[PDB]
């Protein structure tokens, strides 16, 4: 199986530089060129440029000539210059070339000079039904993501992850699943944090 | 740089049916060695995008035939012959003719379902947040269709407008439903002050609006 890992979040203060990665696996890393691509929340995605592996030679989109420059060795990677609010977004390294078509998961890169904080997770119990839908609110994070399992998400049918928003300058979203009534709370469910920006892992149990 | 124009932007649809996503480009996308480099992407969200259609025609590993791709020089078109509930994501049609590389602005399949009730549920603060003198009070209102649903939280028979936040999920992948939180965030001083605390939910399903309410006294 071809497989292109990447990173996953990256903070930088404004006017940094930084350098994602890119490493390749399943394939003869040196028969296809690697691509970068940007994606920025408003879906639109923008081509960077591309290096071929066999002789590191290079191509690049104007736009980005005074931004990112490529290397490589099985890993290939891109540097970003002078960061501004704006470069602030998902980065993907990817094979584009017809049915041979493999893209990286993304780094996601937040630019800002705010301090990284942990989240606080509070959990939501009701205060009748077939079913009763318990929750998790993690408040007070920065930066983005987080994720939200339960029963380390082995219970994955009826859940619900709302996105999270902006309060006071620092991030909150709250996690919700369904459960038989007759199982909860003979049974226990626990929510599980995880911020990896502050290397966090919360579990939370749910009580009545 | 070639623009790339999708239309149109959103497309509801029901399942069954079928779907057509168009594609113009501000240049004939044919190669001087023939080829017409137009391609066709899925992103759902979360995810990186994945190819359906490349090279106008031409489906990749395992892609269904549901899906097929045509049209020539600047217009292009992809079509769902029958649409599933997997379906709903971004499309995006890209071209690799010219450099650079360009993508079009997507459209989102939206899954027209059949209207449904959203179960509300009502949690108090929790014992840990009033400790440290923060009382977020939450509203869920989960599976339900349409999207458009407005939310009034009251105290004591007094609604209150400031120090609310609303979320909404993306359509569900698994009934074309949507969810939405919304958590009314207050010091455990005022929180302490009142006594019931109502979340009323007004949606077409319903006449009169849906309500929650619990008093401090469980
Ligand atoms: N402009 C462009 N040329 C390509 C691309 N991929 C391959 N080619 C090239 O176009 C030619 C034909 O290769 P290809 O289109 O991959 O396959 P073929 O048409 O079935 O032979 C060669 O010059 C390839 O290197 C692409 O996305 N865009
Ligand atoms: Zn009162």
């Amino acid at each position: 199986q071809v497989q292109l890992q990447q990173s996953g979040a990256e903070l930088v203060k404004p006017g940094a530089s930084v350098k994602l990665s890119c490493k390749a696996s399943g394939y003869t890393f040196t028969s296809y060129w690697m691509q970068w691509v940007k994606q920025r929340p408003g879906q639109g995605l923008e081509w960077i440029g591309e290096i071929d592996p066999s002789d590191s030679y290079t191509n690049y989109n104007q736009k980005f000539k005074g931004k990112a420059t490529l290397t490589v060795d099985s890993t290939a990677y891109m540097q970003l210059s002078s960061l501004t609010s704006e470069d602030s977004a998902v980065y993907y390294c990817a094979n584009l070339r017809g049915y041979f078509d493999y893209w990286g998961q993304g780094t996601t890169l937040t630019v800002s000079s705010a301090k990284t904080t942990p989240p606080s997770v509070y959990p939501l119990a009701p205060g009748t039904g077939s079913s009763v839908t318990l929750g998790c609110l993690v408040k007070g994070y920065f930066p983005e993501s987080v994720t939200v399992t339960w029963n380390s998400g082995s219970l994955s049918s009826s859940v619900h992850t709302f996105p999270a928003l902006l309060q006071s300058g620092l991030y909150t979203m709250s996690s919700s699943v369904t459960v038989p009534s007759s199982t909860w709370p003979s049974q226990t469910v626990t929510c599980s944090v995880a911020h990896p920006a502050s290397s966090t892992t919360v579990d939370k149990k749910l009580e009545p | 740089d070639v623009v790339m124009t999708q239309t149109p932007l959103s497309l509801p649809v029901s399942l069954g049916d079928q779907a057509s996503i168009s594609c113009r480009s501000s240049q004939s996308l044919v190669h001087s060695n023939g080829n017409t480099y137009l391609h066709w992407y899925l992103q759902k969200p979360g995810q990186s995008p994945k190819l359906l259609i490349y090279k106008v025609s031409n489906r990749f590993s395992g892609v269904p035939d549901r899906f097929s791709g045509s049209g020539s020089g600047t217009d292009f078109t992809l079509k769902i012959s029958r649409v599933e509930a997997e379906d709903l994501g971004v499309y995006f049609c890209s071209q690799s003719t010219h450099v650079p590389r360009t993508f079009g602005g997507g459209t989102k399949l939206e899954i027209k379902r059949a209207d449904a009730a959203p179960t509300v549920s009502i949690f108090p603060p929790s014992s840990e947040q009033l400790t440290s003198g923060g009382a977020s009070v939450v509203c869920f209102l989960n599976n339900f269709y349409p999207k458009d649903i407005n939310v009034k939280w009251k105290i004591d028979g007094k609604e209150r407008q400031n120090g609310v936040l609303n979320s909404w999920t993306d359509q569900n992948s698994k009934d074309s439903t949507y969810s939405m939180s919304s958590t009314l965030t207050l010091t455990k001083d005022e929180y302490e002050r009142h006594n019931s605390y109502t979340c009323e939910a007004t949606h077409k399903t319903s006449t009169s609006p849906i309500v929650k309410s619990f008093n401090r006294n469980e």
